């Protein structure tokens, strides 16, 4: 017994026509006068565009005229003008209507792509359906004898026609006749008939339109809407405040041109009531109707026709339309340019203190007036605005444990935005953790971060729990860390081992802590010699809990005191004992999968403190005799263009092709500057000498240069290479090479030649740079726009079907192996082993149970894994099917948002790919999502058989194939273009080569299977990435696939339609629900059919999500036509509708209003 | 054939949708805004099915099809004008003829002319008012007394009836006249109709009897006796229905009565007016369709002045249309030019007003473009820019006047402007609002109501609602020092006694102090 009459709870939205008595439903008046404003009072006129008594009240409370005044009659309205006195913001509420004289054609309704009112009608649109309205050729309305029932009359065939008959199939012409059309046609009857005729003795040459509008015919009439509406007679208003004219400053209004529109619409409607009453000259009368329709259409949606232009702006008018078809500000915000802080822990960043100060205002204020010091609330305002000292503390305590999350400007993935705990700083800027520093790609040119205050409870907890930095040490895309060590502390750690012999060397033994005051102390030095102590390690194992194992090791100086830092567990020592490189981010992996989470953190604090404060001891320089070079450049590069100079000499007496020796040559100054290359690079990397004990040994330079090479912090071998070797072979504009590469280099001087000939290399770099960053982004949203709406749910299903993971392996013509591909990867079922039992069946390959995975040995290379390309779930994603990999080490927590942290992973790494039988690049990725036919794609064989010849070149033709065995033939098409690859009488498999060339993606699905595509594309996406030499794990790509095999199609006999491509979700859902209903027989068996990002994003249940990216006068239409309604699940339209995310915080929120609603 | 293989073949897919392409490869009148949404709206999105309902599909504007009308020349001369307008004047006296053959139409218009008299020379209406009076009162006689059997005594009464032709009313009178008898014959054939429908349709009579019978005499019950009478099958239904034919005619002879004239006869005069009535709206229809040129011709010189060209010339067009009402043939003046002045206030009288968003008066526009004709003279008739003081100085108007009539000019701008051309800005973007109040003052007011709530309680009953009622708070209405006198015995000064000492009591707390600032 509900039933409630309220502003209350909505579970979903319907959209609909709208009757001209549901547009009165809304009326709060009808507007009559184009007036707006008053010339001289400026105050609302009577029954204009702005009225007072129809819409709402100028000031608040007060009326028009002004009898009443206060709060005193907020319920009754004035006496002398109707003006119900509540709000100014009922006028931001109020509707409105119009009530035109002759019909009018809605423009979406009449010209959007399909013509609906035509379709459904069946009549052509700017053809027939335009000079039947426009007044120029009547049309019929239904006629027993001669006439049919929709033909086109002129008015001598119509006057022809009246006289033979008449008086018995009277048909209008214009607005009001389309709607006695609409009117008079029987949705019902004709979808009976239609079904009758468009079934009869008719093969493939009809069953196109026949299936079309049958289905679209019965769609209209269940949708509850009644044609007659698609042309209204009732035209509704736009609340005023939508569309306001308000004085700006000194006079000089500023309105919106609906008000233009609006005036339009009112004036030439009037003048054609006023002419439906007058002397009605037809000629007269029907240009006047076109006239109002001329300014309706304008006023809903220009578009389209000319553009409706005035206003004195040579610039056309914004529609209603046009205001809602193709970023959201908020309060309690900020922003500065941030700066390095590297006293600052992990979990904190500096916060400035006029900054916070204004940011939490409104804590301080509450703060304040609780604790006493002011009176009242404004008693804080005035005490803050005069910054009074105690404020500073009161401050210091609600910025306590309040997290700030911050932002950077190219949000590519998760680590954008991650929270911190305020640390209030004397200073203007915005102070950063150099470790996150790398998560946000972030630099200190200038760069600027904004700050978000976390207002309400839980998104404080949200604040905390998720995004906080120490929960993000692993990055989502690949397992390894994120907040790994970079330049400045990596050189330090690289410069804490290094061993070097003897100076201030010897072995003097004794016991950790104790060396660090045997450094401080001078007498020895640091990087020698090496020496030995006593190493104290621990380790656990079975039963874990900790082991010692104290020992003599031979360490040097730095690796004995950086194992003060290293934690409790791990192996020790041979941590240390390598050096500081990548391993120095293997160390804090192993560390995080060994310990936990807070022990692996605060090491990252420790070795960030150790690195920057012995680098900073150092003093790692870099003089101009930093970067020597060999001393063999002279000799190599006039050697190079010695040979050079015997093939231009050979060209010259003929001999060699000259049309390709400028390839010969190149490879000779290409090996030349692999030649001077090679030897700036073994001539720095080794050298020195030394002398230990009895002189004369070689280890490796301590040049500086080199040792920020050999330790990441920006130093790569091509850098380097033109520091001091030589700038190589060079780019021209053309696209080709010049023959003269840059001998010189850096060290040296540069010609002001070939300076102008480097500007080419960097002008196409910077730009080339400009373009793949947009089109990055472009390729993200894409990813998401698709991708965004799954989310892990209904726990772990059954099922044990996975692709077969195994080994990508190159190696079979390169050698290159790479299998870590499983971890964290969720077992299929019990895959084997070389004798016995072993692993489980649902058991997750743990990151030390997949090294356990090497202990079979290198036998097992092959394993069934449960991915989200197969799992039989619903309409989500089965945990177990998914993995783990997160910034979190378990499996993903239910209810996660796998979709956009995928898309993130995939579109991130966009940044650094190069764009161009190998494309390569980021063009690469998009043509393989899009599941694009390549330019010469190759042919297979459907049905394995025996190929044979089917009539040399008889059509048409074109060379046949045909592969018949067992029963039925096949008859493929060759085009004699490009050859073959078996000859006739041999015999194919299903699904065989027969063109051994580029495939394609629909066919290999199509035929070959599901695994076979998704691990084509799997394995053929990284293989881009590769190159690039970006990780990213393979479980995304997955992600993506699974839902770009969304939707299938039907052949044979269901409760489903036949042609009809529907998605396995209802498909799946609906046979299973057959099988044991009914009878299975009513229904058919599906089949899995591959569309790309965009084709399979454009298909989704919203029709507010989709009103989101596609096109919004498109969709908005065509949903509106059929009674279609949201309700309500997914990410982004509910995000506009702005409510909880159903999923993550939410998820449980939606879940128990999902169940909700199905009392009804 | 051309258009679809062209479309199909070429577009495989044109890779980056080369769109300028078969644009050109399209026929008809080229550079449009029309078909070009309906090329973007195929080749993506719904591919490969799209392209097979795209030619489907194809298996405009305003003015040029105005003009297409309009085409329709039918032009006319001296001769051709003159015979319309024959002919409207020849429609016009038949249906006021058939108006003065109505006698309650002469008998009302007596009867409102002493209502007139009751409360153009006084003495000239009484004249003329009784010339009709005496005309009808000698004519009225003539009818009972049957002396000349409707022959002479029909003379007499076409006398009255040249008589009221004498009398040129107005506009308002002849058309409620006209309607009051329309509405009058409504309820007679609303009567012929009750009759018809109850027995021919009730009462199984078939339409050749009825025709037959009621055709007579129509009021008198010697044809609906005489039908029942005739034993004939659908005689016997009539019996159900005598009640309803008796109550139709007796309220049929009961208009008999009303218009004091033969029932057989007044669908005669009637009919006549009707007829009038059609052939001349007919010619003046003839007559503004002839014409229409005239209306575009001149509405082109005023176009551009903040009303499109549809509007202008349409206003002409109903300017044209009441030109055609005021004017007759014999009149040596042409109407080539008398509808053309008609035009020009009616399209002038229209761009005065209904083209600003804003309201204006006449005299404003008229004031307005004086000031711009005066003002083009002065910066060229010297050399530098006209001062306001000076332009004011060459007018009546002093100068303030002309300051604030600027402040009415421009339409003027809209929010939808580009300012910054950022991504992308709109002057109505940057409009702040104002009739919002902050939240941080939305919250002071409400502490305040919790500090004014809070400190009433430090005081006394016949002291918190004294301060409480004077100044009007939580109670809405506030009252004055009687009406609060009043409802405490002691009255004025006693009061304010206490009035005062509350207030003195508010001089140590500090929440009220600091609320105030
Ligand atoms: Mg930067
Ligand atoms: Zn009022
Ligand atoms: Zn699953």
């Amino acid at each position: 017994l509900k039933a409630q009459t309220k502003t209350e709870e909505f579970d979903a939205i319907k959209i609909a026509l709208a009757s001209p008595d549901m547009i009165r439903s809304w009326s709060f008046g009808e507007v009559k006068k184009p007036e707006t404003i008053n010339y001289r009072t400026f105050k609302p006129e009577r029954d204009g565009l702005f009225c007072a008594r129809i819409f709402g009240p100028v000031k608040d409370y007060e009326c028009l005229c002004g009898k009443y005044k206060r709060l005193k009659h907020r319920g009754v309205i004035c006496e002398k003008c109707g003006v119900e006195v509540t709000q100014t913001k009922v006028r931001r509420e109020r509707m409105g209507h119009i009530e035109l004289a002759s019909p009018t054609a809605h423009i979406w309704f009449l010209k959007s792509l399909p013509s609906r009112i035509g379709l459904l009608l069946d009549m052509p649109l700017r053809d027939i359906e335009r000079v039947l309205y426009f007044e120029s050729y009547v049309v019929i309305e239904g006629g027993m004898t001669n006439l049919e029932r929709q033909q086109i009359l002129t008015e001598e065939q119509y006057l022809d026609a009246l006289e033979e008959f008449g008086d018995e199939f009277d048909a209008k012409m214009g607005a009001e006749a389309i709607q006695a059309l609409l009117k008079s046609m029987d949705l019902e009857q004709e979808c009976e008939q239609l079904r009758e005729e468009l079934n009869e003795t008719n093969s493939e040459t009809k069953r196109k339109k026949l299936t079309k509008r049958i289905k679209l015919l019965e769609a209209f009439v269940q949708s509850g809407n009644k044609p007659e509406w698609m042309i209204l007679t009732v035209l509704p208003v736009l609340p005023p405040d939508l569309r306001p004219l308000v004085p700006l400053d000194g006079g000089r209004f500023a309105t919106s041109d609906l008000n233009d529109l609006y005036r339009r619409v009112i004036n030439r409607n009037n003048r054609l009531k006023r002419l439906l009453d007058l002397a009605a000259p037809d000629i007269i009368v029907r240009n006047e109707k076109r006239m109002l329709q001329e300014a309706v259409d304008a006023l809903l949606d220009n578009g389209r026709r000319g553009r409706a232009i005035t206003g004195s702006n040579k610039r056309p008018l914004k529609s209603l339309a046009d205001m809602i078809k193709g970023g959201k500000r908020v309060d309690y915000s900020g922003r500065s340019v941030i700066t390095v802080g590297p006293y600052l822990r992990l979990h904190q960043c500096g916060l400035p203190k006029k900054m916070a100060l204004e940011l939490f205002k409104p804590f301080i204020y509450g703060k304040l007036e609780l604790r006493g010091l002011a009176t009242t609330i404004k008693a804080a305002k005035k005490m803050v605005e005069r910054e009074e000292a105690v404020v500073w503390d009161i401050l210091d305590e609600v910025i306590r444990e309040h997290p700030v999350l911050l932002n950077r400007a190219p949000t590519l993935h998760r680590l954008g935005i991650q929270a911190f705990e305020p640390v209030l700083i004397e200073g203007k800027a915005i102070q950063l953790h150099p470790l996150v520093c790398a998560a946000y790609n972030a630099d200190f040119d200038g760069d600027q971060m904004a700050v978000h205050v976390p207002l309400t409870l839980e998104a404080q907890l949200e604040a905390r729990a998720l995004m906080m930095s120490t929960n993000n040490i692993l990055s989502p895309a690949n397992g390894e860390p994120i907040i790994v060590p970079s330049q400045d502390v990596v050189l330090g750690l690289y410069y804490m081992t290094r061993d070097c012999v003897n100076a201030k060397g010897e072995g003097m033994v004794l016991t950790g802590p104790k060396e660090a005051e045997r450094l401080y102390r001078s007498g020895l030095a640091s990087l020698h010699a090496r020496v030995k102590v006593r190493i104290t390690e621990y380790e656990k194992d079975a039963n874990g809990e900790l082991v010692a194992k104290t020992s003599l090791k031979d360490t040097t100086v730095g690796r004995a005191i950086l194992w003060m830092i290293v934690p409790k567990g791990l192996p020790y020592s041979i941590v240390n004992q390598a050096l500081g490189k990548k391993a120095i981010s293997k160390m804090l992996n192993t560390c995080y999968r060994i310990l936990g989470l807070k022990p692996t953190v605060i090491f990252a604090d420790q070795i960030m403190y150790t690195g920057f404060a012995y680098a900073a001891r150092s003093g790692a320089s870099v003089g101009i005799d930093d970067m020597v070079i060999p001393e063999k450049k002279h000799e190599i590069i006039s050697e190079a263009e010695a040979e050079v100079a015997e093939i231009q000499e050979q060209f010259q007496s003929g001999l060699v092709t000259a049309g390709e020796r400028y390839n010969k040559v190149i490879d000779i100054w290409a090996a030349a500057n692999d030649r001077v290359s090679k030897a700036m690079m073994d001539n720095l990397q080794t050298e020195t000498v030394i002398n230990r004990d009895g002189q004369e040994e070689k280890q490796v330079s301590f040049n500086s240069i080199y040792m920020m090479a050999d330790s990441g912090a920006r130093g790569s071998a091509a850098q380097i290479r033109q520091l001091a070797g030589m700038r190589g072979l060079m780019a021209k504009p053309d696209g080709s090479i010049i023959e003269t590469p840059i001998t010189a280099n850096f060290r040296e001087g540069l010609n002001v030649l070939q300076y102008f000939i480097s500007t080419h290399g960097a002008r196409k770099g910077l730009a080339d740079t400009a373009l793949k960053t947009a089109n990055s982004g472009y390729l993200t949203r894409r990813l998401v726009d698709v991708a965004q709406d799954l989310v892990v749910t209904e726990d772990d299903c059954g099922t044990h079907e996975g692709i077969m993971m195994t080994p990508v392996i190159e190696g079979g013509d390169v050698k290159e192996p790479l299998r870590d591909r499983v971890l964290g990867r969720v077992t299929a079922e019990d895959v084997l082993k070389p004798g016995t039992a072993d692993i489980l069946v649902p058991r997750n390959t743990l990151l030390h149970e997949q090294w356990c995975d090497l202990l079979e040995e290198n036998s097992v290379d092959a394993v069934k894994v449960r991915s989200v390309v197969s799992c039989d779930t619903d309409f989500g994603v089965c945990a177990h099917c998914y993995g783990r990999d997160l910034a979190r080490g378990h499996i993903i927590n239910k209810g996660e948002a796998i979709g956009v942290i995928a898309a993130q992973s995939i579109g991130e790494p966009g940044t650094q790919l190069t764009m161009r039988d190998i494309t390569g690049g980021l063009p690469r990725v998009a043509d393989l999502f899009e599941a694009r036919r390549p330019k010469e794609p190759a042919i297979l064989a459907e049905i394995s058989g025996i190929v044979s010849f089917g009539k040399e070149t008889k059509g048409k033709r074109r060379l046949v194939i045909t592969p018949v065995d067992g029963s039925d033939p096949y008859e493929e098409m060759i085009p004699k273009w490009r050859q073959l690859n078996v000859f006739e009488g041999e015999r194919v498999e299903r699904g065989d080569v027969i063109s051994d060339g580029p495939e394609a993606p629909h066919d290999i699905l199509r035929l070959r299977g599901v695994h076979a595509v998704t691990r084509y594309i799997v394995n053929e996406v990284q293989d881009v990435y590769r190159l690039q030499g970006v990780k990213i794990n393979d479980k995304h790509i997955e992600v993506i696939v699974r839902q770009m095999l969304r939707k299938a199609t039907i052949v044979n006999a269901g409760s489903s339609d036949f042609l009809e491509g529907e998605q396995v979700e209802y498909s799946r859902v609906k046979i299973a629900n057959r099988e044991l209903e009914a009878n299975g027989k009513v229904g058919a068996t599906y089949s899995r059919d591959l569309l790309g990002i965009t084709k399979a994003s454009l298909a989704t249940e919203s029709f507010i999500s989709a009103a989101s990216f596609q096109e919004t006068t498109r969709v908005l239409t065509e949903a509106a036509v059929a009674g279609k309604r949201d309700e309500l699940r997914g990410l982004k339209e509910n995000v506009i509708v702005g409510r909880l995310i159903p999923a993550g915080t939410g998820y449980a929120y939606h879940q128990d209003r999902m169940r909700r609603r199905a009392a009804g | 054939q051309s258009q679809l293989k062209l479309l199909v073949t070429r577009g495989k897919e044109q890779g980056y949708l080369t769109y300028a392409e078969v644009n050109d490869h399209l026929p008809e009148d080229i550079v449009d805004s029309d078909q070009i949404e309906d090329i973007i709206q195929m080749i993506n999105d719904m591919g490969i099915q799209v392209m097979e309902e795209a030619p489907d599909a194809d298996d405009t504007d305003p003015v040029r099809m105005y003009m297409r009308e309009m085409g329709t020349v039918e032009l006319l001369t001296r001769e051709g004008e003159i015979d319309i307008a024959k002919r409207i004047e020849d429609g016009i006296n038949q249906v006021q003829c058939s108006v003065a053959e109505y006698p309650e139409a002469i008998t009302y218009l007596l009867e409102q002319y002493d209502r007139v008299e009751a409360e153009i020379d006084p003495e000239l209406a009484r004249e003329k008012f009784a010339e009709l009076r005496a005309q009808y009162v000698v004519t009225r006689d003539t009818i009972k007394a049957k002396g000349r059997s409707h022959a002479t005594a029909q003379e007499e009464i076409l006398k009255l009836s040249e008589v009221f032709k004498q009398f040129r009313l107005v506009p308002k009178q002849f058309d409620y006249l006209v309607n009051s008898m329309r509405v009058m014959m409504d309820r007679v054939r609303t009567q012929e109709r009750l009759i018809m429908k109850l027995c021919v349709e009730q009462c199984k009579m078939p339409k050749k009897n009825f025709i037959t019978l009621f055709t007579g005499n129509e009021t008198s019950d010697t044809w609906f006796n005489a039908a029942i009478a005739m034993n004939k099958p659908w005689s016997e239904k009539l019996h159900d229905v005598s009640e309803e034919v008796h109550r139709a005619l007796q309220k049929l002879q009961q208009i008999e009565e009303e218009t004091g004239l033969t029932i057989e006869q007044v669908k005669d005069i009637n009919r006549r007016m009707s007829i009038g009535e059609a052939k001349a709206r007919r010619a003046k229809k003839e007559m503004v369709e002839a014409n229409l040129r005239l209306v575009i011709s001149i509405a082109k010189k005023y176009t551009n002045r903040g009303l499109q060209f549809l509007d202008l010339i349409q206003e002409g067009n109903i300017g044209l249309m009441k030109a055609v009402d005021k004017f007759e043939y014999r009149r040596g003046y042409k109407f080539s030019t008398y509808a053309t002045w008609w035009i020009r206030q009616a399209i002038t009288r229209s761009i005065a007003d209904q083209a600003r968003t804003i309201r204006i008066p006449v005299h404003m526009i008229e004031t307005i473009n004086k000031l711009n004709r005066i003002s083009r003279q002065m910066l060229q008739e010297m050399g530098r820019e006209p001062t306001p003081e000076e332009l004011a100085e060459r007018m009546l108007m002093p100068e303030d006047k002309i300051r604030k009539v600027l402040k009415i000019a421009k339409e003027p701008i809209s929010m939808e402007t580009p300012i910054g051309d950022d991504e992308d800005s709109h002057l109505g973007d940057f409009i702040e609002d104002t009739t919002l109040e902050l939240p941080l003052d939305s919250a002071t007011t409400e502490s305040l109501r919790a500090a004014t709530h809070d400190v009433l309680a430090g005081l006394t009953a016949r002291e918190a609602k004294v301060l409480r009622m004077r100044f009007g708070i939580d109670m809405n209405t506030d009252y004055t020092l009687e009406e609060v006198g009043k409802q405490f015995d002691v009255t004025r000064e006693r009061i304010r006694q206490i009035e005062a000492k509350a207030l003195r009591k508010l001089r140590h707390p500090s929440r009220s102090e600091v609320l105030r600032s």
